[PDB]
């Protein structure tokens, strides 16, 4: 979205939009190539646009168009569970298997050259514990909900 | 030991009752507890950084 606003003729080999004393003047756009291409910037000049917001309005727009309220201690059970559980272990095995052989070679063939010619978008520290993470992070999910289950209901 | 234990004699019979209890158990008790115990797993795994 921009608003735009269109100049005379009278200052034609003078310098267009006049302005002054400020300095909110040079944000919001510069003048962009597939604009400018066209009228700008001897034709109208680019004005600056922000937004009335407000309250009584914000939160009635956020809380009322994203919520649930039984979702948060659902269970998603564990036959669909169990099953993710089994299969990240599996390969996170054999990426411990491709962690032991980097840290059992360990050559001073230069080793930040050595990292570099060895590039594979691979184990060292990012296709590490970040799995260990999403381990982490859904059986606790998994677990509070099962115990906070059994004690509020009867 | 009739009148400090019991062990009245009967019919040329003593007699001791039975100082079993019965065991309340529910073993779904600690579901505090551990509902406890997992909240500062990730109460130690954030928060301090």
């Amino acid at each position: 979205i921009d608003a735009f606003r269109l100049i005379n003729a009278n200052m034609m080999v003078l310098g267009h939009e006049p302005r002054q004393t400020t300095s909110n003047l040079g944000h919001l756009n510069k003048p962009s190539i597939q604009a400018l291409i066209h009228g700008l910037n001897r034709h109208y000049y680019s004005i600056t646009i922000n937004y009335r917001k407000n309250e009584l309005e914000q939160k009635m727009l956020l809380n009322l168009h994203k919520k649930s309220w039984m979702e948060g201690l659902t269970l998603q059970d564990y036959s669909e569970h169990c099953k993710h559980n089994e299969s990240v272990v599996k390969e996170m095995l054999e990426l411990a298997k491709n962690y032991n052989k980097a840290v059992e070679e360990e050559d001073k063939m230069t080793p930040e050259q050595l990292a570099i010619k060895n590039v594979g978008k691979q184990d060292p520290k990012r296709h590490l514990e970040e799995h260990v993470d999403v381990l982490m992070t859904s059986n606790i999910v998994q677990c509070l909900a099962a115990m906070l289950d059994t004690v509020v209901f009867k | 030991y009739a009148k400090k234990r019991g062990w009245v004699l009967g019919p040329n019979n003593y007699y001791s009752f039975a100082s079993q209890q019965q065991k309340p158990e529910d073993t779904t008790i600690p579901s505090t507890e551990l509902a406890k115990q997992v909240i500062e797993y990730a109460r130690q795994l954030e928060m301090i950084v």
